[PDB]
């Protein structure tokens, strides 16, 4: 027996982060969809662009290992740095925090874009199982099935047939 | 009937990473934000570099023989190692760490001569502390004796205009005899007075002579002054004894960075983030590796680690 | 033909943010929805007076222009400030980036949250179609148009006729 | 059959913006960030403005001639232009950048008198340098001199308590004569001590003559001191040549605002952010025009643009 | 009569945060749910770890009450602290906006998820009111009420039945 | 029919908190971020603390009557106070701060004898301003006067070299007296010097004497001067009056905090984050009570409050 991402994940899904299980009469499969998992892809590859910037602005020294400065204006530079180092490692923090929640919520969300826009195309004729499946109310072949990943479904040539069988 | 599930992948072994909400919750995958890996070389690739070994920076301004190679170098980085040494008669510079600021992103130093020229005084006084071969001194400096033992010295005053754009680094140097006895045998009795004028800069300076601890068999110090010469401006040295004279001034070339270290170059890694420890190659943001690096470089942060995550929650 | 916001937006809807792109017998109409607009407005207006403030600190001269102060605290002053600026360049662009994810993210919601809110209304008597229209299954007059858009829709009115073509 | 669709409006021009995900994603509207344009004048309505042009905001206490509409200014607002002096006669103050920072917080300066009065001496040294209606000098202050060429000068003590709540900026000077030949001429033989002492404060000072460049026909030069002299405390002055000395004490009014600028004033538009340019009128967050701006600022940044997205994604 | 979360809260709702009111023909009734109200307290228990840490870095005097340093590295060393005060101020106001606003949606996100689990395992024996409760289509006594609550609701034991009332 | 419906919980009165979007929207629950309590008291358990009084911390290391007690103090926690002098004869160090910026850190300090002693020379100067038992002086220091009224002070030279493993703080004085006629009353006629050389260090030193403001009846002047001696390093004092000479070496014993207060110390409450109020125990990450508080704190903030919301929105 079959399930979808409410229950969890599937280790078996090779070549996609988001796909379909599906389970018919000829057999069982999994396919991956290339759009929602480009899509998620880009999204992240964004975050990275943005986050894997060198600094342009260059910093000398000011300071010196060998022969150690004034007390005062060392002690007033080692204060300066420090309060900057504090400033940064609580910049890092938060943002790999702040980056990693979004990171998460987005790819969910990614997810959920993909379900609800099969539900859609499915209209009338399937029913949601609530572990991330749709039993659909008729006989859906290897190729029916094929027609649903490549958005090319067209529900109402299945529909007397499946919603008869909902009744 | 018939079903169609939708899923998303999963692995056994998730990457843990912080969030908003949760310490250590599991994803796909993710990479380190924190860079902690270093060359221990200073990667100088693309760049004329010139390892000061034994010369101090200073140094090379004034010339002690460890510095005969760099009297007029020139660089775009600039490495100074534990061991150099700004001096060979003892002394120091007066605002020794601006300077050396200063000449670190100088790239480098072109030398020309003051013209000075002397009458009714010795100009070849020496020391067995500075040796090359055999008793010497600063080469670029000339230690300004009277013309015979305990005789008088002539006051006289020098003046050097700098006729260049750019302005002119000028170095003069105040002797401290190891006791009064040795400050009469060479600049003759009485007390000394060195006066020195640009217009923007004026101030004064008296040799004080006396015991002090024997560094390299020498009891008597050298304090070493200095200023910035304006375009068109002339300094103006009144001085009559205890003064070691410059011979040359020096103008900045261009711009270098200057950094402290103890590992070796390489010219075929290229780099541009160092320190003491070699150099930082890494596009990431933040480093936790040494906070005083320098050049073009990661944030430095507190913290070994920091996972930013690439992929979504793992549930597997 | 018509279609909704899962394909694109609308050129055309110009006295609102949200809104009905309505089709039946008398004809076709694009209406605006204020509470759902404003909404959105005012969220925005939010982050404005938040972005929008001056700062009531003040800095004086530490530097200087004409007479150029000594070189090591000038460095250090030309060092500590370079970190500053640094860190407001750093801070500037992460809250700007990180506002614009969220308003977009908070407008995509409130499209959600009003066709969400209609499909509730419509009860029994019409499908999604997939663009983010409903297919009504009874004659829906420029009255009944009209009710939909200012939440006064009775399903139950006509809900034994829809029920009924949708078999 | 009937259909009802949800729609969200759209336009073919898009702005682009940045997101935590998307570089350039297209919005409906959006406004900018990062303020860019500046006004080229000082915006002053609202605020006494003092613009010292030619007047050096030091010489505002020692009163060289291009100063005497300021001996005693008030004000909120201080401009100092690059062509101002502090000076007539070659010089610099001691500490100054410290002093100036003082002074461009202090509202302005109200004199009072110190009552110094003086007896076997000159005390109306003058020079070609400050010249009023021909020789002159510093207004606040008395150049004494020896009673008569090469005489002696009578060694001196002479003191000021301050009376007032506030703390009273004193300030005097040495001078440096351009050889001996002139140390004596005003002051006599002999070497020459200065030496100031409050309670809370003492220093000392001697004068070193000898050759300078010449600066606007002059080749010796004042150094500039100062002290801030507290409620109840005394500073006393004792010397014996070489001393120029205060007339007046300086009691800082209230609180200003001081910057440098090479713009006109205009009392018309009102501001609160400065810079050399002119002033910043915005209430964008951030600027990128001038780090060194000062004020009520928006927080300089290095980027031209930074736009915020106030509409929804565009879709066509 | 009743209402859900569309319309507003329950100050009634004493022992949870999250929760369902029931009304059948044995009376009316609320019982908290714990999983998701324990799921949004551990979210917020996560953050409070997160921003009510000390600082481990130590920062000692540079500066003088009793004897007022020199003015011109006292100023460079007010001026320093100002700009970091600035920092800070502006770090912490936007953490706890953010945050809160993030506190907010990860709540509603919570009620959310609750409700659209609901509706999954009642399947078609109900329908949306709109209000964010369910109008059940067939006899639901305590029990029937408890098993929806605790998740063990079979849909297919009231199916046939339900189906017909919705018709 | 049977309905059942989703909830969630709300209440009258829930706290107004700040969102991204919205000012003030109301939440069930919310928690401080900012702190504003403070204990007025310096909350000193698991620390040893020497309240230092009367005695200034840089009495510590030359010795006035007030500082008897801390000659040889030990401690983990300093504190400073107000009415603290550093000094009887009136005077003050020059570097003061940075001196007490590192006893503040010091552990405290453990004196060592330097071993000098004295030939044609007095060695028991004293002053009814320093008074134990009547007139007195530094406890660490040696007033060394002439054998005799106006008599001939013999030029010295003495050393002192650093056997520990640890740096030397070592200080001196010079003495301006508050006229010609004491000058040469204490150590004779002729001009004075005080040379001082480590290797590491140079530094020269004339007395200035002349009238001065009387402070505790005192006319005349102590400048104290210091250095760090490096292990193994010698520092040697070459001089001919106006000396006052060390007679013990300083070192620093480990680790400690200092702070500046005006509250009572408490060895009950522990603390961690003080300032001259008292002391802040808290765990929240931001403060509003003093921006110069000094140890471990949260960071200081320009707002009173920042509420950080703890549930969720209220509709009620
Ligand atoms: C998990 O994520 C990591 C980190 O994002 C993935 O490794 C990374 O893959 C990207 C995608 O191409 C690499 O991009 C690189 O760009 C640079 C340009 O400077 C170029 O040198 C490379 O040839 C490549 O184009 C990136 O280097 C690489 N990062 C690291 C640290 O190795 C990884 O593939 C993901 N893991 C799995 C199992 O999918
Ligand atoms: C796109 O967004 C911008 C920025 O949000 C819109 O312009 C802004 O509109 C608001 C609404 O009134 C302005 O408030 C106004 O402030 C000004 C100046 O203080 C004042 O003259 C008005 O009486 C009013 O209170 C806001 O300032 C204004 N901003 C700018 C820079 O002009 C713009 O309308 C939006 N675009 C479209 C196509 O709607
Ligand atoms: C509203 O929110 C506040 C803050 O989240 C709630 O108070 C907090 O409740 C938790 C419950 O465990 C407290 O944990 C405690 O930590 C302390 C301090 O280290 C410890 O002594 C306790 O035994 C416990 O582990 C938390 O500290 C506490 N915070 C405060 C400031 O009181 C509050 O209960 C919530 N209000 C309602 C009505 O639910
Ligand atoms: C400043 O920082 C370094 C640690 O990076 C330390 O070794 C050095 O001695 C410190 N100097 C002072 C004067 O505190
Ligand atoms: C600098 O140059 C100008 C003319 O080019 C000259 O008149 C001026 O006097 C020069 N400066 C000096 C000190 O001679
Ligand atoms: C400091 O920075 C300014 C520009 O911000 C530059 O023009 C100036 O000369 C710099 N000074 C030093 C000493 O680096
Ligand atoms: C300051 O003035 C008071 C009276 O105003 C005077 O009696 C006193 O001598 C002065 N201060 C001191 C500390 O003596
Ligand atoms: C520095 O700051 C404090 C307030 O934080 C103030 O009392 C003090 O006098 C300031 N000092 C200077 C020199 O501006
Ligand atoms: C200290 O160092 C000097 C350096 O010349 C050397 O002569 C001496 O042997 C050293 N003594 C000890 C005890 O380390």
């Amino acid at each position: 027996a079959i399930a979808g991402f409410i229950e969890n994940g599937w280790e078996g899904l090779i070549d996609g982060w988001y796909g379909f299980r599906h389970q018919n009469a000829q057999g069982e499969g999994t396919a991956a969809d290339y759009k929602s998992t480009q899509s998620a892809i880009d999204q992240i590859t964004g975050k990275l662009n943005r986050l894997i910037e060198k600094t342009n602005q260059q910093f000398e020294l000011i300071d010196n290992e060998f022969t150690e400065v004034e007390k005062q204006i060392g002690n007033v530079i080692n204060w300066t740095r420090d309060s900057i180092t504090e400033v940064w490692s609580y910049n890092a923090e938060l943002l790999v925090a702040m980056e990693n929640q979004h990171t998460i919520d987005l790819a969910d969300s990614e997810m959920d874009k993909l379900y609800e826009r099969v539900k859609r195309q499915l209209r009338e004729n399937a029913e949601e199982d609530g572990t991330g499946c749709f039993e659909i109310f008729h006989k859906c072949d290897d190729d029916c099935m094929a027609s649903i990943r490549n958005n090319t479904y067209d529900h109402s040539k299945y529909r007397e047939e499946a919603m008869q069988n909902r009744i | 009937g018939d079903k169609i599930c939708l899923g998303h992948h999963a692995v056994s072994n998730g990457t843990k990473v912080n969030t908003l909400t949760e310490r250590g919750v599991e994803v796909v995958n993710a990479t380190e934000t924190v860079e902690r890996t270093n060359i221990p070389r200073i990667c100088s690739k693309g760049k004329r570099t010139v390892d000061l070994g034994q010369c101090g920076l200073l140094g090379t301004i004034t010339g002690p023989p460890q510095c005969d190679q760099f009297l007029e170098f020139s660089a775009d980085l600039i490495i100074e190692r534990r061991e150099g040494s700004d001096v060979c008669y003892p002394g120091k510079f007066v605002n020794e760490e601006a300077l050396r600021q200063i000449l670190r992103e100088s790239g480098g130093i072109d030398k020309e001569a003051m013209g000075f020229t002397y009458s009714g005084i010795r100009t070849n006084g020496a020391t067995s502390s500075c040796r090359r071969s055999g008793s010497s001194f600063y080469a670029e400096m000339k230690w300004l004796l009277s013309n015979t033992d305990n005789a008088a010295f002539p006051q006289m005053t020098k003046s050097y205009k700098n006729t260049r754009k750019n302005p002119a680094l000028i170095v003069w140097g105040i002797h401290h005899s190891g006791s009064t006895a040795e400050q009469t045998k060479l600049y003759g009795s009485g007390n000394k007075l060195v006066t020195v004028g640009s217009s923007n800069y004026q101030q004064s300076f008296v040799p004080s002579p006396g015991a002090r601890t024997q560094v390299n068999g020498q009891s008597g110090r050298i304090d070493f002054h200095w200023l910035m010469l304006n375009p068109n401006d002339t300094v103006t040295f009144s001085f009559n004894g205890a003064f070691i004279a410059p011979d040359r001034a020096s103008f900045l070339r261009g711009k270098s960075m200057g950094i402290q270290s103890g590992v070796q170059v390489d010219a075929d890694c290229e780099g541009d983030c160092y320190y003491s420890g070699g150099t930082i190659i890494s596009n990431l943001p933040f480093q936790n590796i040494d906070s005083r690096a320098v050049g073009k470089c990661p944030r430095y942060v507190k913290q070994r680690s920091l996972l930013l995550a690439t992929g979504m929650k793992n549930v597997p």
